[PDB]
């Protein structure tokens, strides 16, 4: 019997990096919200319309 | 009364127009969000994989290599035996 | 002292498959987009009933 | 001027229907994407804990088999120096 | 020759515990759904408002 | 006719506001799940990422062990040939 074969293969890390994607959703989230806001206004803008005749 | 009630209907229908342009934007930055999402995942999917992959191949090699080193010993111990 | 026991559990991978989800993700997100198109139209058509007496 | 005023009345909530159904349309699809989304997060949990599982197990194991191959090691070195 | 370093780091995996906002997302996805009803059901009370003089 | 014509109209726009408010309620369940799907990535990438990492620095562990244990092999063959 000799010296044993014992070949290992590195692994070479490939990063997951979201943070641009991250962060796009955080944009999208918040755009959302202000527009809750606008179309609160909106909304009771649309009901001061109501007539009285 | 009918020129107020035109008025009414004018005043409703721009914010009206308006409402529904916010909610169109509203759209149009959920579509984007869903998107973003979906490419997301295929990064995910790729590099989840490709560790899995290599952990898996991991352990067979070191199977392999502990089963060598196993035999080497067993060698190794019957040459002391010998001497 | 004798051969060690050097036990070794193989992994056997579970793939991650996302592709029907994704996908699923995509058709959402090209449906929204074909909505915005045509709510810009429905948008303009009702501007155009502004009355003018 | 009042039928005028009626006439414009009716073609804006006809309008108006057909955008609010497409809104619905839009609303719907979100909640679809979010039950994938949620479905997905489900799946990932899954494979991306059992790899840390597996890989944490894998670690201790190696561990242990190291360490029985360096008592090894230093038996064997004893036997060849008492040779 | 002697007895050989082999060092090996213990791995302690931090489990990703995703059950909250899962969840968080289907409360999302059932509040939509509903959100969907009511709308239909307003739809169609805008479209009885339709006046035929 | 014109009272008529008014009474539609008010209902129409109370009708349209509910409406309006039913949307803003699913711009906000979107808003808020967008948001969560951010704070889900953050988590899985780091976990994932901290797995990557940990299977790197584990391969070059093994590798730098397996060379260890071949040279150990090695000497311990050339000493039980010199025997």
């Amino acid at each position: 019997g000799g010296v044993p074969e014992l070949t290992l293969d590195i692994f070479n890390a490939t990063y997951l990096n979201l943070t641009g994607e991250i962060d796009d959703l955080e944009f999208r989230s918040e755009k959302l919200h202000n527009t809750t806001v606008e179309l609160a206004i909106l909304i009771d803008n649309i009901n001061n319309t109501l007539v009285n005749l | 009364n009918q020129q107020i009630l035109a008025n009414a209907f004018n005043q409703a229908i721009g914010n009206i127009t308006q409402a529904f342009g916010k909610v169109n934007d509203a759209i149009h930055q959920t579509s984007k969000g869903l998107a973003t999402v979906a490419k997301v995942l295929a990064k995910v999917q790729d590099v989840v994989n490709t560790q899995g992959q290599a952990l898996s191949h991991l352990t067979v090699q070191l199977q392999n290599n502990f089963q060598a080193i196993s035999s080497s010993i067993s060698d190794i111990y019957n040459r002391l035996d010998e001497l």
